[PDB]
């Protein structure tokens, strides 16, 4: 109805600079807004403690799930698209400021934003809004989605990861597979273990985790693959692909004794393709023989 | 109507109770009879003080024991005051009536006499071994009488004519057919030594060896009744040798007394060497004994002194302690706690004052440092005082052992901690890699090279306000400068990749790989977390027979691997890891270095044969001894 | 002369005790030392809740993860967390729970634990892993929402 | 003439003796009063057996305890037979006069009654804590009287006209100022639990909290019944009540003895070992002794050996002679006989449990340490205890076997049992000592506890076959003539190399010889027949309270054994024959000796020398 008259009575005092274009967004419970921040002390010393548009790092913020600090939400409520304004706030709104910017810039021992910890005061906030989209249009990021919708979202993530992998890109496929795996695992906490639903959820993560291990092995990160493969084999102990990947990693990191055993387990569990396992064994033997010859040359009489 | 009555007794049942249920050992009958004789001699001697005519019937006060296997009788003759007919009837014939108590009560207050006997039932312990008892008495104011009975509800008194007893009493026991063990020399000697050792009059024994041989059996005297100032060290040595049968004399002695509501006198000796079976727990310890009026009551039983002070030999004598009916126990057992407190305090004072004489404290420490350290591990009240009696080798000291006080007085200004290392031997610790930097910087390190030192330092947290810091634990801090801090930070930043790789290779053997701050010439070392067993403590605890192997996981510490940035091997490893992180040689070198550090840091390998095989492989090398579905399998699902 | 091998020992005491728990970690039966450590009697332990009432709020996620691992493999490794006493105090404990099977199915849980001091507990907490591998990435979850319904293990029964 | 008097007694001093020097604990007055009440209840129950009309003043037989902090009194009410005026004057007013003894003697032979109390002095323990004692009594065929005294040498009896009581006695103690702790709930409960737990009649405490009444002795003494009429469920309930354990028992032995010495015993085995089994600071109260269901003393190491400390149970007797305080036995030599019987029956129980497999596995996992301690300590039962031992073996895989199974599986050419002691199973299994012994097909027992090292000192042979360590010099094996010819040829071939090695390692070993137990490793260190092994040395070095100043004289001497068929040894022989003074052979011999030392269970005096050797080799390998 009338929010401008509401802000003043709430304690804050704000002044508009350039009116934005378009109508006022609904800003219901759950909404994504993109905008820039540039915060500077009001009168104590006048300097700038944190800035985004000064260097060009947008500060994304979805409106109203919990967002401990309620000042930012109320501030962006009365701003439309392309509206630039500056203003200050009372100490009460921003008393707990250090619990916001401690990492929002580092994740991407502060001496500026820690100044408030020893002497609070009102602080100026220079805002600039660019875009504001209600839920439904923008691709919701995985952490903000609801369980019932993330359940149906996982397959699209799986397919996007596969499509990226086949094209010839890995790091991005790894990121997509990681997001899908985390999304599935968070759901399992919603369900009791051992029950049919927990095992049902577990059934659809092993393929994704196998793809993740495949990509990790391709990017030459072997030690990581071993942990995930061991986690899979401990519960199942009947995965041919899991044993194959674990043995390949063991061979890659010179763990011949275990690589051979895992390859033998694959052979006894999947006798179909002997040529591939034998080829891997031969390659491992050739590499080991080469290194043995080099070491024999290296020592060659150190005593006398 | 309200009637009024007086209590009564059943004499037959009372006698049965006295004979059967009062005394557990049948040997204390001799103690009771000797106590009675001593009381009689005290009475006659005191009476003769103000009337020397009372000794006209003999001037010597003594006690004699005369076995007679032919008649199967035992005689105990004394030349004491003796009993009149009326006294005989009133004292021997009445249960719970004591002539000694009445004599003491009628005595003028403020006189020197301390007589055993206050209950009036001791004489009837003689029927523990005797089927019939005959008493022949003779007083200075009466004729000689004979008192006879079998504890069968009545006794007879008659005038006795025969060999005249000049003055005193004679008790003849007709031993039972199964109690003839008390007619032999060994048994009587042992009983008298155990119970009546310090009676104030000679106790002669007469035996057939023919002729009548004699032995005093109580030659030694209770020197603890004399003033401590009057006694010379030679007399103390003689008493100690007589008490402990030691061919050499004591090392130190303490002679104190306590006055007040509870009073006693004590004599504490420190032996010159540790007995060969000091700590064995199947010994029934009797190091300190308790006496009441020079009569043995009970052994220590770890009630009069803590277990870690069990090497002290001594005596505790009191005048007024409430005893049980069988005088081998105390009523109000809580008095033993007060006695123990006093004894412990005085023992600590003795140790503290003996520390000034360095030469003798050297011997005492070499003998009983184990006991001192065990006391530190056990005693919480006296921990601070005990900590000041410890002596250790240090890096700065030579072949001598120094105290912690000297260490504190010799510290640097910046130093805030006491540095120590525990190991298996002095040679092992002195040459370890944990102490290179500490010793190079000029700090002092305390060497503790015995298993008991682990238990000792578990409870010793700080001395004189300064904490104790182990050089084998993670988190060692030394005083530093700004340039050193900058160098450490730069080194740490330069070696992050190598640390990550080394942690990856040692997947589960270590908990962390860091940059060392205590190494000089070694490449690496292994230290343990702040909380949990050190390598030495873990080694000692895993070798204990009576240890619960299920609890090991709760008490062990995590291993941290630390590497030296200023060593050629480490620099070579860093360069190789930068060149190619999956190199085989790097992996083999990392594993070999970890195993060598594990062996040198005090740990034991899970399988030593793996290390042996690696070494053998190196030796042999030195000597020169010797389809289309494929693409489908590993693409997607 | 020289002595033969004997079994002289120092006989160190410890404060490790065992407890019996139901599948939902409801204490049903405790060792004598446990009563001293956690002020309670026989009846209160049963009629006080379901175990998760005892866990300190900060430690709830750690304990839930350990419970998941215990069910998956039958026993959780050593874990250090806080427990709720009758006097409302908190005491750190190092516990290791084990799952017992009667007939191919879980029957109850036996826990072996050791009381800790505040210093050792704080030390263990500091080093505690801040996150688990497949977390939700730095999506500012603890900033924007910071509200999760917690694992279904904790939901009563 | 010969006179003849009768023994007299002086009453005042006698009362002082009874009140001041008989009992060392003031809490036993409750025990004495409850014993008196139980005897009275037994008397009335027995009397009503033939004349049911006797129980016309009441049918319930119970005991009551009623604190009264306001008046500072304690009251013990019972519904027993009571006593008349004549009894009040005689029984209660005469010291050393027992009415219970007279009642028992009046009975005919084989009576179904066993009453506590035969001395006639226990009632006066009430004055340990009380200033004045009032006794209200009421017999069937008599009025109701009041007896009063203050231990002042006289007592009064008057006909009471207060609130009537149908039958029985009511003792009122006016507590002293300093003895008011006995009016509290906790103290009374503790005392009753300690002393009169198993009295045969209900004991109830009345408290203000409306006067709530609580029964104190809920558990019955099941040991009086017959063993075969008791189910395991009630056995377990009794065990849980006794030991306070939230778990059930594992096994139970219930037996009896007859003759001059008669007693009954219940012995239980816990399912789990307590975490404070060997904790020194503990009282030996695992087994309690009772006489006529009244507690006498705890085990105190005289009733059972120290290696059976995990046994919980009860020993009850009817005719043990006690002392006046009833806190110990006269002629304490009976405890030896009782201990002998208990040990025999415990061993019998273990043997019976051995028949079951899973239960015995649980029991062994819990108390094998105690069994081995018993073997080390007890010599009479060593043979019986040796058949309860179970060990891992080279041929048993994951389970554990007994020595008899080992002997039944022996080969005709095998005269001895072979074993090895070490730090862990992995270490011993992959040891260099067991290579050939396992290759030939023989069987080796694995021992991986320090208590095992203690144990083997006493277990010299089993079933007539001796035990042989594979870590000691002169290991004997069956052989063929060709093997001996080859051994002699090898010795002749390697004499010179052995001589040179013994020269190089002066005063580090006492011999260098040719091994007969190595297959794949080049060398190993063994100890002489006399002295400690490496494992025993490791265990002895770690004893904190042991005097190790003279340990050098008990340490064994170490012999180095060489493998004739190893490439390294052959190359060493060739190098030595070529040039014996070379540095290569010296360094190689030193390195081999150190590695064998490390792998054989010993520890180097200075590990840093070995570490520096390895570091030098690494540096040379890296080219630095
Ligand atoms: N040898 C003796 N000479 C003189 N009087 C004796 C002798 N033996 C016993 N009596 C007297 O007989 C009494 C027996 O008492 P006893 O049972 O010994 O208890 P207590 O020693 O406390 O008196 C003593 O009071 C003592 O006066
Ligand atoms: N509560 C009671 N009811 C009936 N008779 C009692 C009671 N208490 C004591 N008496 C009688 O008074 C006597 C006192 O003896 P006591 O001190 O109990 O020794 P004891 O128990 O060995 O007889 C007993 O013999 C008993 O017959
Ligand atoms: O170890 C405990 N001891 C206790 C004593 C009383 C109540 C709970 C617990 C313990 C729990 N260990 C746990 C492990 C995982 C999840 C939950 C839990 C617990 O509640
Ligand atoms: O001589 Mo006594 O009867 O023990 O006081
Ligand atoms: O009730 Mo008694 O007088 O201890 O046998
Ligand atoms: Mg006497
Ligand atoms: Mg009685």
């Amino acid at each position: 109805a009338d929010i401008i008259a509401r802000l003043r009575e709430d304690g804050i005092q704000k002044r508009v600079i350039q009116e934005g274009r378009g109508e006022l967004p609904d800003f219901q419970d759950g909404t994504k807004a993109t905008f820039h921040y540039r915060t500077l002390h009001s009168d104590d010393e006048g300097t700038v403690l944190d800035d985004s548009r000064a260097r060009g790092k947008p500060m994304e913020l979805i409106i109203g799930k919990k967002f401990k600090l309620p000042v930012w939400e109320t501030i962006v409520c009365t701003m439309r698209e392309g509206e630039i304004a500056q203003f200050l706030c009372d100490i009460k709104h921003v008393v707990l400021y250090p619990l916001v910017a401690k990492s929002l810039r580092n994740i991407a021992g502060h001496a500026d934003l820690d100044a408030l910890q020893q002497n609070p005061q009102p602080l100026i906030f220079h805002m600039e809004m660019l875009k504001v989209e209600s839920p439904g249009t923008y691709q919701q990021d995985p952490w903000a989605m609801t369980d019932e919708e993330k359940a149906k979202a996982v397959p699209l993530i799986h397919q996007e990861g596969n499509r990226l992998y086949r094209e010839g890109h890995v790091k991005e496929a790894a990121a997509k597979y990681y997001d899908a795996i985390a999304c599935l695992k968070n759901l399992q906490m919603k369900e009791q273990p051992g029950s049919p639903e927990w095992i049902q959820l577990d059934q659809q993560i092993t393929p994704l985790l196998l793809n993740y291990c495949q990509c990790k092995l391709v990017v030459e990160e072997y030690y990581e693959v071993l942990d995930h493969c061991s986690s899979i084999l401990n519960k199942y102990d009947d995965n041919v692909k899991a044993y194959f990947k674990r043995g390949k990693a063991h061979a890659a990191v010179w763990n011949a004794q275990e690589a051979q055993a895992d390859f033998a387990k694959v052979l006894e569990l999947d006798p179909a393709l002997a040529p591939v396992v034998s080829r891997e064994l031969q390659a491992l033997e050739a590499r080991i023989r080469q290194k043995d010859e080099e070491d024999k040359a290296r020592f060659r009489g150190i005593f006398s | 109507e309200v009637e009024t009555f007086a209590f009564q007794a059943e004499i037959a049942q009372l006698m049965s109770l006295i004979i059967n249920t009062f005394y557990s050992n049948k040997e204390i009958f001799l103690r009771e009879l000797i106590s009675n004789a001593s009381d009689a001699l005290d009475k006659i001697r005191y009476e003769s003080l103000t009337d020397p005519s009372k000794l006209d019937s003999g001037k010597e006060l003594k006690i004699d024991i005369i076995p007679n296997p032919q008649e199967r009788t035992l005689t105990l003759v004394d030349t004491g005051i003796g009993m009149t007919k009326a006294d005989l009837i009133n004292n021997l014939g009445t249960i719970a009536k004591s002539g000694t108590k009445a004599f003491m009560e009628a005595l003028q207050a403020g006189a020197d006499i301390s007589m055993i006997g206050q209950f009036g039932v001791g004489f009837y312990s003689a029927y523990l071994v005797a089927e019939k008892v005959v008493v022949i008495t003779k007083h200075n104011d009466d004729e000689q009488y004979a008192w006879e009975s079998s504890a069968g509800g009545s006794f007879t008194v008659r005038a006795d004519h025969g060999e005249p007893i000049g003055r005193g009493t004679k008790v003849i026991l007709h031993l039972k057919e199964d109690q003839t063990e008390y007619l032999e020399e060994r048994r009587v000697k042992e009983v008298v030594k155990k119970h009546s050792q310090f009676i104030g009059y000679p106790i002669t024994l007469y035996l057939e060896k023919k002729y009548i041989d004699q032995e005093e059996l109580n030659k030694t005297k209770p020197i603890w009744t004399r003033n401590p100032d009057d006694i010379t060290q030679e007399e103390y040595g003689e008493f100690y040798k007589s008490l402990t049968n030691d061919w050499e004399d004591h090392l130190a002695v303490k002679h104190f007394s306590v006055e007040g509501q509870l009073e006693f006198r004590a004599l504490l000796f420190i032996p010159r060497r540790a007995p060969f079976d000091l700590f064995e727990n199947k010994k029934k310890k009797n190091n300190i004994k308790l006496y009441v009026r020079r009569v043995f009551i009970m052994d220590s039983c770890d009630e009069l002194i803590p277990e870690y002070l069990n090497f002290i030999r001594g005596v505790v004598d009191s005048e007024d302690l409430p005893l049980n009916i069988s005088r081998e126990m105390l009523q109000q057992s809580k008095i033993l706690k007060v006695i123990r407190k006093n004894i412990v305090k005085k023992c600590l004072e003795l140790f503290s004052e003996l520390a000034e004489d360095k030469e003798n404290y050297k011997k005492f420490y070499e003998a009983f440092s184990k006991n001192l350290k065990l006391g530190i591990h056990e005693d919480s009240t006296n921990r601070r005082r005990l900590s000041e009696l410890l002596r250790y080798h240090t890096s700065q000291s030579g072949d001598e052992m120094t105290s912690l006080s000297e260490y504190v007085s010799r510290m640097k200004e910046t130093q805030k901690s006491i540095y120590y290392i525990t190991g298996e031997s002095k040679e092992q610790v002195a040459n370890s890699a944990f102490v290179e930097r500490v010793r190079k910087r000029g700090f002092e390190v305390v060497y503790m090279t015995e298993p008991i030192d682990e238990y000792c330092v578990q409870q010793l947290k700080e001395f004189d306000g300064k904490s104790l810091v182990s050089v084998t634990k993670e988190g060692l801090e030394l005083p530093e400068d700004e340039e050193e801090k900058k160098k450490m930070e730069e080194s740490k930043a330069k070696f992050e990749n190598l640390c990550k790789l080394m942690k990856e290779i040692l997947d589960k053997k270590v908990e962390k790989v860091t940059i060392s701050n205590r190494l000089v010439s070694s490449p690496c070392c292994i230290v343990t977390s702040t909380y949990g067993w050190t390598a030495n403590m873990e080694r000692i605890m895993k070798a204990q027979a009576l240890r619960d192997n299920s609890t090991m996981g709760y008490m062990m510490a995590k291993k941290h691997l630390e590497i030296n940035p200023d060593h050629p091997i480490v620099e070579t490893l860093r360069q190789k890891a930068e060149a190619d992180k999956n190199d085989k040689a790097v992996k083999d070198l990392v594993v070999l270095l970890f195993e060598t550090a594990l062996l040198s840091s005090g740990f034991s390998l899970e399988d030593p044969q793996t290390h042996s095989n690696r070494i053998y492989r190196m030796i042999k090398l030195g000597l020169g001894i010797d389809d289309e579905d494929a693409s489908r399998m590993e693409e997607v699902d | 002369p020289l002595q033969p091998p004997s079994i002289l020992e120092i006989r160190t005491k410890n404060f490790i005790f065992r407890t019996k728990h139901k599948l939902d970690f409801t204490p049903i039966g405790c060792d004598a030392k446990g009563r001293i450590v956690l002020g309670y009697t026989e009846a209160e332990l049963c009629t006080r809740g379901s175990g998760y009432q005892f866990i300190h709020a900060a430690d709830m996620l750690y304990c839930a993860e350990s419970h998941i691992r215990m069910i998956k493999t039958g026993e959780s490794g050593m874990i250090v967390f806080r427990l709720l006493t009758k006097n409302n105090r908190w005491t750190w404990v190092q516990s290791n729970a084990r799952l017992l099977y009667k007939n191919g199915r879980p029957d109850y849980i036996i826990v072996t634990q050791r009381p800790l001091t505040d210093e050792e507990g704080t030390e263990h907490l500091r080093k505690r892993n801040t996150k688990l591998p497949f977390m939700f990435t730095t999506g500012e979850a603890v900033l924007y929402e910071a509200t999760n319904p917690f694992p279904a293990i904790m939901d009563p029964l």
